[PDB]
Order: C-alpha cells, then structure tokens, then sequence
C-alpha cells in the first residue's frame, strides 16, 4: 500500500467537497524568478 | 460500499501525478515547491495532505493544471541512515591485534571509561574528550583497531565510509548529517566512526562553480553540528585518515579534537601472530614450515601475509590437491612478495 | 494497408525504467529527461510488474 498524504476523515472530510474546486479554477499558479534591475518612472 | 469519502479523493485529484520537491513552507495553505527540472512554482496545498510530515527536503505529489501539492510522499525506500549501523558483531576483540598495546589505554580511557565508569571525571570535574584522530601509514592497523575497540563496547556503533554522504541533490549532504546525529542523539550514545574524512575536508577552497560548494557546506555543517553545544549526550566520534598534513586545520585545533593517535611501524614480533591468524582456517598440512618464511622476509604487512596464504591455497589447487605443502608457501613467498622491495642502506650501519 | 495507416496516424509513446513501485494500481515511473511520476496502471495488463 501507500500513503500519498492521507488522514482519517474527521478534519478534511468537510474540506474535500467544494473547497478543492475553489482552489483550482479561481486560484491560479505563479512561479518564482529573480530581479536583475529596474528603470525609473516606468517599470 | 462503506468507504466513500476516501474513494472520492482518490478520484478527485489528477491521474498523472508528478513528483515534486519541498523547498520552503509558509503556513497559509500555499508554499513554494520545486519540479525535477529546477523550475519552481507558487502553488498551494490541500487540506487532507496530513500537514505533520512536511519538511523542507521531503518529496510531494504535484499536478499539471495548477501543480498544487496533491499529497506528501514518503522517502521511497532510501536507506541512508539505517544501513550504516552495525547490527552484528565485528571481528575478534583484543587478541586479534598484536603489539599495539601502547595505544589501547588511550582509546579505552576515551570511550569505555566515560561510559562504564563516569566517576573519575566527576571526582575532579574534568570533561571527557570528544574526538580522536587515528593517522599513520596506510593500512597499518587503523581499520583493525577500530573494530577491536567497537567489539568491546556496551553501546551501538556506526560504520561510515565517507563516500556514502556525498550526493548531488544540493541538500542531501548536510541533511544526512543532521539525520544521523538525530539518530545518534535519540538512540543510545553510539560511536560515530567516519572513515576517510580527507575526501571532504582539506584546505578550505571556495570556487565559483557548482561542483565544489556541495562539499564545503556539508563539511561546514558537520563542524557546526559537532559543536552545536545544545544537547549532544556524550557521542564519541572516531575519525581516521592515512595522511594528516593535507587536512582541515580547524578540526585539529582544540575545542574540537584533543586526541591525535599515531600508528607507527612494525617489527618481526607482531608478524608471527598474523601468520598464525591467517594460517588457521585452511587445511594446513603437517609438512609446512612457516618459521623459515618469517625470518627471511623482513618487510611485509598482514595484507602481504593474506596474499601469501591465498597464493599458497591457489598453488595447491592447481596441482589438484586438498592440503598445502611447504613448497606452495615457498613459491608464494617468492612470487607475491616481489612487488615493492626497493631501497635499503645495507652493511653501512651496524 | 488501412490497418497500418490508422495506427500510423497516432501520437507516439514514452519509455520509463521502473525497478520497483507501490501497489493500489499506481506505479512510480521515471522518464529519462525528467523526473519521477506516479501514474496509473492499464487494465489490459497486470498490476504485478515490479
């Protein structure tokens, strides 16, 4: 068997019905980078 | 038919699950992870993921749409903290070695005395030493002496070769140092034995490339957690290399290691035991004369003696016999021992 | 001739070397240019492919 991050349902059972659907299509995905430099009065 | 809510979440996530890398954890239901190509993503984390085992350095499960943390993944069979622990017993206790009894009381007072009789220290309020360095000519008695002391102990023992700490995943190096020293702290006051430490510590060079910095940070964190000074619980560390001059100087200076044991040369006294020890587990016939082999050759180690006994066993099997005669030993003494005999000022010094 | 032409008009496949994997109809496949992947087994084969 495996785990894959499970738990007994008493704390995530109410979390797993409609909150997952609101963390997909509204919630986007961003990335991290570094900033080299900048400019003045305009980005 | 009863298990429903777990079955839905087995079906809620995406099917082609990828494998991610924890970097940093922010406790606001989202964090920063790392993909396999070093691309990193501001993604989120679910609620059923059992946020108790999330450590920076652990592996997780990611998606393709939003790449959020699907679920935490286990170590996936990475036995890098459990295999190096010696479970069974090593070789013979003290009668295997011979002629090194100058050096026995040093290690016996440094390891056995702080554990078995910690009262001599408390009569005068003097701390035991932490580290012990074993250097000398290569293959002299260093590995044989460490197994000799580790056999006579009443605590757990670690066997570290040194090359099984060096990996390339940019965290795995100094993590396993913390994971071992946590195992040594939580368990019995084990004996850390990290052999070949000259591969990780020498002369402290810093380059701009990314091939050398993975050694220096692992070395630096080792000296940090050796001298963490929070709760070590009397963990005895034994370090050993062949040479000593091309090593790290701040590990030599006191506060770190105060025992620098040297393992000098030989003689024709200690040899005769090793001849008897190596010629014990064989069909040694009653026609062999080892004393002529002992007196004649005057510079050899036990690894030479082992190479004699094996070549003696091979010559007996080439002539389709079980037992070994003296002649197989004579030829093996004349064959194998001619590889290094070079350089002597004979007849000059009485 | 039509059989080979329909299968030709098809996006190809990958390859992953697996030494071991977990149970519950999900295996750990690692491709060559990228990392590890926890994927699904197919129903036309067995689960026992470790």
């Amino acid at each position: 068997e495996s785990d894959t991050g499970l738990a007994p349902p008493a704390l995530w059972d109410l979390a797993a019905d409609k909150q997952t659907l609101q963390s997909e299509q509204p919630l986007q995905v961003a990335r991290c980078t570094k900033i080299i430099n900048a400019d003045s009065e305009d980005p | 038919k009863q298990e429903e809510e777990r079955s839905k979440v087995d079906d809620l996530r995406g099917t082609p699950m990828s494998v991610g890398t924890l970097e940093e954890i922010i406790d606001d239901n989202h964090a920063i992870v790392s993909t396999s190509v070093g691309s990193e993503h501001y993604v989120s984390i679910l609620s059923f993921v059992d946020k108790d085992l999330l450590e920076p350095g652990c592996s997780v499960l990611l998606n393709h749409k939003v790449h959020a943390v699907i679920g935490v993944l286990m170590d996936d069979t990475d036995p890098l903290v459990t295999v190096m622990k010696v479970e069974k017993a090593p070789q013979e206790t003290y009668a295997d070695i011979g002629g090194l009894d100058n050096q026995i009381q040093e290690i016996k007072e440094s390891v056995e005395l702080p554990l078995t009789h910690p009262e001599y220290y408390e009569e005068m309020g003097i701390k035991p030493p932490k580290g012990v360095i074993l250097y000398g000519p290569p293959g002299t008695g260093k590995t044989l002496l460490a197994k000799a002391v580790a056999n006579q102990t009443s605590a757990t023992f670690l066997r570290v070769v040194g090359s099984e700490l060096i990996q390339k995943y940019l965290g795995d190096g100094p993590k396993l140092v913390r994971e071992l020293f946590r195992v040594a702290e939580e368990h019995a006051p084990s004996i850390v034995f990290i052999d070949e430490i000259d591969a990780i510590g020498t002369k402290r060079y810093d380059s701009n490339s990314g091939g050398e910095r993975e050694i220096q940070r692992t070395m630096l964190e080792l000296l940090n957690q050796l001298d963490g000074f929070d709760s070590r619980g009397d963990v005895k560390v034994i370090m050993a290399t062949n040479r000593i001059e091309t090593l790290d100087p701040a590990l030599i200076r006191p506060g770190r290691i105060d025992r620098k044991i040297e393992f000098p040369l030989p003689d024709e006294k200690t040899k005769k035991r090793i001849f008897q020890i190596h010629t014990s587990r064989m069909t040694l016939a009653d026609d062999v004369t080892l004393d002529d082999l002992i007196m004649a050759k005057d510079d050899l180690s036990g690894a030479d003696i082992k190479a004699i006994c094996t070549e003696a066993g091979l010559m007996a099997l080439r002539e389709r016999r079980m037992k070994v005669t003296n002649e197989d030993f004579k030829k093996s003494k004349e064959n194998v021992l001619y590889k290094k005999q070079e350089g002597t000022p004979e007849g000059l010094y009485l | 001739l039509r059989e080979e032409l329909q299968l030709l008009q098809e996006q190809g496949s990958y390859v992953g070397e697996v030494v071991r994997a977990m149970d519950k109809k999900k295996v750990l496949v690692k491709v060559h240019p990228e990392g590890k992947f926890v994927v699904d087994v197919d129903k036309n084969i067995d689960i026992n492919d470790v």
